[PDB]
């Protein structure tokens, strides 16, 4: 009855036993055998039974031990391991760090990674170099002379430079200044920091990397830039990880000291979460894991497309395109590379991203290379679109429009830089139908496209369609109206 | 140290609407306040019959100095059918006792003390209102017929032991009260079918279910066993022999985990044997009286099913 | 009437209120806790009976010792089947439960304080009136009977366990002033989790429903769900609703 | 395969309880014992006064207790799970088990 | 602090079960020991053997008798393979139901095979992929199958093995 | 002041922000050296 | 075990904690536990607190009229013995100065300690889930069994020549 049936494994208790084994009992000497509290043979028979109870009960353990459910410890892993699945080890935290450095420190001078702490448990991932690594600036007041201004293209590799003389240290000649410093970062690195950077004339400071409260919020990604008077503060990007493995959490803003200070050092904060450490896999979460193994997809395309996006603090667009056939083709590409296009990536955070890639798959073809450690080093490729900025004119017959209403219209052309890589066609109708949305309904109405700079000529109706490594483009200021 | 004493709940819930759906009262429990009104330590006295038969069980209740405000929530809804459940036990827990419908409710209240007064009914209104037009031919197999009425009334399958490969010899034709209906099917094929505490039974006359329940002085017996006729008449014999017949009579502390259906072990000096059960009395009161339930057995003859 | 009335019946109403959450309390947690194993002396001390009396602690085998014990009297009923028996038919007998009653006194002058009785757990070695004893005594009295203790009496000849109070009365004549004269009765009581599993039997529960006030029992009285403390919300949450859905 | 929560449990600890619930309009049996050695909850399900259960399974965290025996016709299809409401660590214990005790077990109906 | 593991024989069986004499009435009596101990002792054996029934039936330690067993639920049978491979190409198949043919991945299933530092995999520009084995322990001809099976479906694969660096 | 109607339209903060500056004024009052990572009592009386 | 936020004996304050160790503490120990329950039973005048109106002790009753040693210490003794996790009482100095009027009584209460029942709710876990292996040891053997064979036998060695 208890032992195995038709639908699993039982357990007995102990008074049954005791009372099959006296009754075997009553049997062997008669019904007169004496068999409860005073009897010898009693004090040895329950004696004897309460351990077979022990022995029934591991038994019952064991069973279980080779079942979806029941197993556990050593066992657990040969039932999950049959699906090629094993519980992680000790694990090290992750994360990265920021701080504001002294103007007086200079560009080239470089952080040893074994003679720093963070904290009582955090250490540099490795060397680390001021240049090349600002993440946001700030500059404000005590800045008359002649300054020199650098930056390396995110595109191309090509420093570019620029001249400009502060002949008065405030007024409407320093907003000058401060908008051609603007005007001069923008034109390289994303569009998406233009945002992020403005002049507080109340002040007559300069933010980069700020949010309209005074908020270090950072640029886009690392870069470098350099003035010959060092001005302002500069902040930098560091790598962290833990001494030694195990668990260890911190919050968005939790870190806040480093042992031995650096001269120059002003303050260190956190940017997001860090990928806290675990101590020893357990059981519930290996089970998790098991479970949810299906959204796990690799080395595919539409895996490799899925990854980057959500993978990156950026990432805006991407394509890739296929060369397979024993010559380049038209477009230039190797006989068996790929060809990835991205936009607002960065170089090496992305870079890390592209070990999805099916192994033996060469890939590794575009304008900018990086190397990552497996133990061996290997190199990968890949290219940056070089954006193109339309020019864009709207004449139309009605009524007058006011000042600030055309806001609207000009954000509604937004869509604009939402075209893709290559396959970025205007189709000028959905212009035309995004003009006359972004409104109050209510006569005639038309777009002229052309690219920026060239003259009024130039203005067509003609869809237009991206180059290879080109992606639309366009500014709010590039938006002028005409009444007919 | 502390004494054994009793303790008991009783909830009032919602009105019962039937739908497109088996009715479960379990969900009609709460309010539209969300808690429903609980009554824990007042006096009172109930008295409830359970029974497998096509009637349904009905329990009669009684309770002593209400406040107002329960009384007009209930002066309101006389014309709704109110959700109630009934809880007892020893002051370490309550076994469910009965759920059903207010039918009837009346206060007096003559100078001292008022009394309020309840009849409960076990699905009375699904049993009396569930209407039914169905047809078969010759070679249906009687199976189906069973399993087509029962979703006809509405009501969750507590449990049903089919009858195989059986067919219908002659087309059959039902209408009016399902219920009725397959009250009559149980004559003809031996098979027993009575609705309690919400839930369908249907099983077969003479044979039986293992010891659900053994009964002994530990067991909190109340006196001896006495044998006593399970009906108040005698029949024609030829002297199907399966039926019933014979019966016995016992009581117990109130202990609510027991239906008629179920099968029961009687471990007692004189006598020792199993037993159906048959009928069901349930018996309280709070501050003066029993708290006792009475057993009415029946011996078995046919199949282990 | 006047705001400064209803400033006033508030303060009846409270004050009143009060009382039930002192004594109601007091039984409540009386109950709570069964370890507590009350014993009364009545005569038999000096007679040997001495030998269990310094068994009693302060904490657990609380015992109570009166003034003085004037009488106490056991007795015990059976009945029998009236009409002439078939005939051997020696069942026709039931046994009652025997009762048991005694008489005592409590005194503003006691002679004898000894620190074991519960009477005097803090009373005052050089002046027992102001102590207020008696009101000791029935302050302890109601507790016992109100919490139905199954109380143990130690008795000149016998022992009697299991007796509970069903009655007991205090007066306060004008005769023997500074005094109290008590009466008590008790009757037998004929009595039939954390527990070792070797000694588990198989039990029932009846039918059961949604247990407790749950993150489904919360829809059916129309409350909110509960909201879940972030501890984690990375691991379960892809899982949580995917397999166990949410009540709607 | 959308599901939704319609049922939960709780255990009071006795190392042999034995109560009736009723998933689904359909009414089931079960009974839960304390393994000592291996200090885990045994499980068994059957139907109302049948001589024997139905199915007998041991009780773990996150594991689909079920998933191997929906093709009879007197078992649930729904899921049954047990989760925690604490930290993701805790196992399964003896007096854990309830809606707020640390540990839910929960059944759930498929919507049709 | 405590092992998750519950299956371990019970510690000092023995003296339990004696602590149940009642009041060491029979103790000292070196004639109802003797007999309770000798039927006790029994019980001793087959709890030992009760771990090793489950103990041994675990892919990692079961015999080749049985390991066919394993073997033969999961379709690979033994073929030619002898006892310390047959365990590995096990292991191998199964593994590769969860995986992805990268080159990191292929770096840590090649990694059971030839501890840390015996293995190193170079890569080429058109599909060429190279296994290099420094510290193998077992002949590679006959796991060389599986080998293949685990990467993409148009490797170019060299297989060279030495004796250390 | 980027809360609720701002004529522009109506913003409304997330969950996770809320918290940010409450453990910030919070932390204010009694300095950097005050525990107010996860599962801290601290923390989970925030939260709720 | 009744869990509540900390309560400091010295000032009053909640017990953020020495100046190290900052933070947040819930009452485990039931001695600590019930040191705040008492504390706050007493310190709440009956009647002040709203939302309950029975809470509290009544001292204007005493406090400011002609009132009776014996009859003070009855009620204070009373509300002690209200939570239910008290033993009992060990003893009572009750004295009254006339002179400045003046009532001052010390005493003491005992109280055991439980057990935690579960640790789910609280930090930490007590199991200790297994080690996966590190490379190819699992299916080629590991070098320790080398070492400590070759450490037993120079122990043995050891121990056989006299010293």
């Amino acid at each position: 009855n208890y032992g195995l049936t038709g639908s699993g494994f039982n357990l007995p208790p102990m008074d049954d036993l005791v009372q099959e084994t006296k009754k075997t009992f009553k049997s062997a000497f008669g019904e007169d055998f004496n068999t409860e509290s005073n009897s010898v043979a009693d004090k040895l028979i329950q004696i004897f039974n309460e351990r077979e109870y022990q022995l029934w009960l591991l038994m019952g353990s064991v069973y279980y031990a080779q079942t979806m459910q029941g197993a556990e410890g050593i066992y657990l892993d040969d039932l999950l391991g049959k699906r090629g699945i094993y519980r992680l080890g000790k694990t090290r935290s992750t994360g990265t760090v920021v701080m504001t450095i002294d103007s007086s420190v200079p560009y080239n001078m470089i952080y040893s990674a074994a003679t720093y702490t963070i904290d009582t448990d955090y250490e540099l991932s490795s060397d680390v170099q001021v240049a090349g690594n600002i993440v946001a600036q700030l500059i404000k007041g005590t800045d008359v002379g002649t300054y020199r201004l650098q930056i390396q293209n995110t595109t191309d590799q090509s420093v570019k430079t620029l001249s400009l003389n502060l002949t008065a240290t405030s007024g409407q000649p320093l907003i000058t200044f401060f908008g051609q410093i603007k005007d001069f970062i923008v034109n390289n690195t994303i569009l998406s920091n233009q945002d992020r950077i403005w002049i507080d004339s109340t002040e007559g400071a300069l933010y980069i990397g700020y949010d309209t409260n005074k908020i270090m919020i950072g640029l886009s990604s690392r870069v470098d830039f350099r003035t010959n008077p060092m001005a302002g503060t500069r902040s930098i990007s560091m790598d962290v990880r833990s001494i030694e493995p195990g668990y260890i959490s911190r919050d968005v803003h939790s870190v806040r000291s480093i042992n031995p200070t650096p001269g120059g050092f002003v303050d260190i904060d956190n940017l997001s979460a860090f990928i806290d450490g675990s101590d020893v896999e357990s059981d519930n979460e290996y089970r998790i894991r098991a479970a949810t193994s299906i959204s796990e997809g690799k080395a595919t395309r539409p895996a490799i497309l899925a990854a980057l996006l959500n993978k990156v603090e950026g990432i805006e667009k991407v394509r890739i395109f296929n060369n397979n056939t024993d010559k380049t083709n038209s477009l230039g590409i190797p006989p068996y590379r790929f060809m990835v296009v991205c936009y607002g990536g960065g170089t090496a955070e992305i870079s890390q991203v592209l070990y999805d890639t099916i192994a033996t798959s060469n890939n590794t073809y575009g304008d900018t290379f990086y190397d990552i450690t497996t133990d061996q080093v290997e190199r990968i490729w890949h290219t940056k679109a070089a954006a193109r900025q339309l020019a864009i004119r709207v004449r139309y017959r009605g009524r007058p429009l006011s000042l600030t209403e055309e806001t609207a219209i000009a954000n509604g052309l937004a869509t604009a830089v939402n075209g893709t890589m290559i396959a970025g066609t205007l189709y000028n109708v959905r212009l035309v139908g995004t003009v006359m949305s972004s409104t109050s309904p209510d006569t005639q109405v038309y777009v002229d496209i052309k690219n920026k700079g060239q003259p009024d000529s130039a203005y067509v109706n003609t869809d237009v369609t991206a180059s290879t490594t080109q992606v639309l483009s366009l500014e709010l200021e590039d938006v002028i109206f005409s009444q007919i | 140290m502390r004494a054994m004493e009793r303790t008991y709940t009783l909830v009032i819930g919602r009105p019962v609407v039937i739908g497109e759906k088996p009715v479960n009262i379990e969900k009609f429990a709460n309010t539209s306040k969300g808690d429903a009104y609980e009554i824990k330590d007042l006096h009172i006295e109930f008295n409830v019959k359970k029974d497998n038969s096509k009637e349904p069980n009905k329990g009669y209740v009684t309770v002593y100095n209400l406040s107002d405000e329960v009384v007009n929530y209930l002066s309101v809804n006389q014309r709704e059918s109110l959700a109630v459940m009934l809880h007892a036990g020893y002051n370490g827990d309550e076994k469910l006792i009965f759920s059903g419908t207010v039918e009837y409710v009346e206060d007096d209240f003559p100078e001292e003390t008022r009394t309020t007064k309840f009849i409960l009914g076990d699905g009375t209104l699904n049993l009396t209102t569930a209407t039914t037009a169905r047809s078969y031919r010759k070679g249906t197999p009687v199976n189906s017929v069973l399993n087509d009425l029962i979703a006809d009334l509405k009501l969750p399958k507590g449990r049903v032991i089919d009858f195989g490969n059986q067919t219908l010899q002659t087309s059959m034709a039902f209408t009016g009260n399902a219920s009725q209906n397959l009250a009559n099917l149980a004559k003809n094929t031996g098979s027993t079918f009575s609705v309690q505490d919400g839930a369908v039974y249907w099983t077969k006359e003479g044979s039986r279910f293992n010891v659900m329940f053994e009964i002994s002085e530990e067991g909190g017996m109340v006196g001896t066993p006495t044998p006593k006729q399970p009906s108040s008449s005698k029949k024609l014999i030829k002297a199907h022999d399966i039926k019933e017949d014979v019966g016995m009579t016992v009581s117990t502390l109130l202990n609510g985990a027991i239906l008629p259906e179920s099968t029961v072990y009687l471990n007692t000096r004189y006598h020792k044997g199993f037993y159906k059960v048959a009928e069901l009395t349930h018996r309280g009161g709070y501050e003066t009286g029993d708290w006792i339930t009475e057993l009415g057995l029946v011996e078995t003859r046919g199949e282990l099913i | 009437i006047s705001p400064a009335q209803q400033a006033q019946a508030d303060k009846r109403a409270r004050d009143a209120a009060a009382a039930k959450r002192k004594q109601d309390t007091e039984v409540s947690n009386a109950k709570s806790r069964e370890d507590i194993q009350y014993t009364m002396f009545v005569s038999g001390l000096r007679r040997g009976r001495l030998n269990e009396f310094e068994r009693k602690n302060r904490t657990d085998d609380l015992a109570i010792l009166f003034d003085s014990v004037t009488t106490h009297t056991y007795t015990k009923d059976y009945n029998k089947s009236s009409y002439a028996v078939e005939s051997k038919a020696s069942d026709h007998v039931t046994t009652q439960d025997g009762k048991f009653t005694f008489s005592g006194t409590v005194t503003d002058s006691p002679y004898l304080i000894d620190p074991r009785n519960m009477i005097d757990r803090d009373t005052d070695k050089e002046n027992p009136m102001l102590a207020r004893r008696p009101a000791k005594a029935i302050e302890i009295l109601e507790l016992i009977a109100d919490s139905h203790q199954l109380v143990t009496l130690v008795t000149e000849d016998n022992i009697l366990s299991n007796y509970v109070i069903t009655s007991f009365q205090v007066d306060r004549s004008s005769e023997a002033g500074s005094s109290i004269n008590v009466q008590v009765t008790l009757e037998e009581f004929r009595f039939k989790r954390t527990s070792d599993p070797k000694k588990a039997k198989n039990a029932n529960t009846g039918t059961k429903q949604t247990a407790e006030d749950g993150a489904v029992d919360d829809s059916a009285k129309q409350k909110r769900q509960t909201p879940y403390i972030g501890k984690n919300a990375e691991t379960k949450e892809r899982w949580e609703n995917a397999a166990i859905g949410t009540t709607d | 395969r959308t599901v939704v929560r319609t049922f939960d449990f709780e255990l009071s600890g006795y190392p042999d309880e034995t109560f009736r619930v009723v998933l689904d309009s359909v009414t089931y049996e079960l009974r839960f014992m304390w393994n000592e050695r291996d200090e885990s909850w045994f499980m068994s399900l059957g139907d109302i006064g049948a001589q024997r259960p139905t199915i007998t399974s041991k009780l773990t965290c996150y594991s689909d207790i079920l998933a191997p025996y929906r093709y009879l016709d007197n078992v649930p299809d729904g899921n049954l799970y047990l989760w925690p409401l604490g930290d993701i660590r805790t196992r399964a214990g003896r007096f854990n088990i309830g809606p707020l005790k640390g540990i839910q077990m929960t059944y759930s109906s498929l919507i049709e | 602090l405590k092992d998750v593991n519950h299956i371990h024989p019970l510690p000092d069986f023995v003296r339990g079960g004696f602590d149940y004499v009642p009041s060491d009435i029979f103790s000292g009596k070196e004639n109802f020991e003797q007999t309770l101990r000798i039927l006790l002792e029994r019980l001793e054996f087959i709890d030992q053997k009760m771990v090793e029934l489950a103990e041994l039936r675990t892919t990692l330690n079961a015999e080749d008798a049985i390991l066919d067993e394993i073997g033969r639920q999961l379709g690979i049978y033994r073929n030619g393979l002898n006892d310390p491979e047959y365990r590995a190409v096990i292991m191998i198949l199964t593994g590769n139901n969860s995986k992805s043919g990268t080159r990191a991945d292929i770096i840590a299933t090649l990694k059971q095979l030839f501890g840390e530092d015996g293995v190193t995999t170079y890569k080429g520009y058109n599909y060429r992929l190279d296994i290099n084995i420094f510290n193998t322990c077992m002949e590679v001809t006959d796991i060389l199958p599986e080998i293949i099976d685990m990467l993409p479906l148009v490797t170019h694969l060299r297989v060279v093995e030495n004796q250390g660096y | 002041e980027n809360y609720g109607l701002t004529g522009s339209g109506f913003n409304l903060p997330p969950m996770d922000d809320l918290v940010q500056e409450t453990k910030k004024t919070f932390k204010s009052a009694f300095g950097e050296d005050f525990n107010t990572e996860s599962n801290s009592v601290a923390d989970k009386l925030i939260q709720i | 075990q009744f869990k509540d936020l900390l309560l400091d004996p010295l000032t009053g304050d909640l017990d953020f904690g020495t100046p190290g160790d900052r933070g947040m503490r819930l009452a485990l120990t039931n001695q600590l536990s019930l040191r705040q329950r008492l504390y706050l039973r007493f310190a709440i005048w009956a009647g002040d607190w709203y939302f309950d109106e029975t809470f509290g002790f009544p001292y204007r009753t005493f406090v400011g009229k002609k009132t009776v040693k014996a009859v003070l210490d009855g009620r204070i003794k009373s509300e002690v013995r209200q939570e239910p996790d008290v033993l009992q009482i060990t003893d009572f100095q009750s004295t009254m100065d006339v002179v400045s009027r003046s009532y001052k009584c010390f005493f003491t209460v005992v109280t055991a300690e439980g057990e935690e029942i579960s640790l789910a709710f609280v930090g930490e876990d007590e199991y200790q889930y297994p080690t996966p292996p590190e490379s190819n040891v699992q299916l080629c053997g590991d070098e320790g069994v080398i070492i400590n064979f070759k450490n037993k036998l120079y122990y043995l060695i050891n121990f056989r020549l006299p010293k």
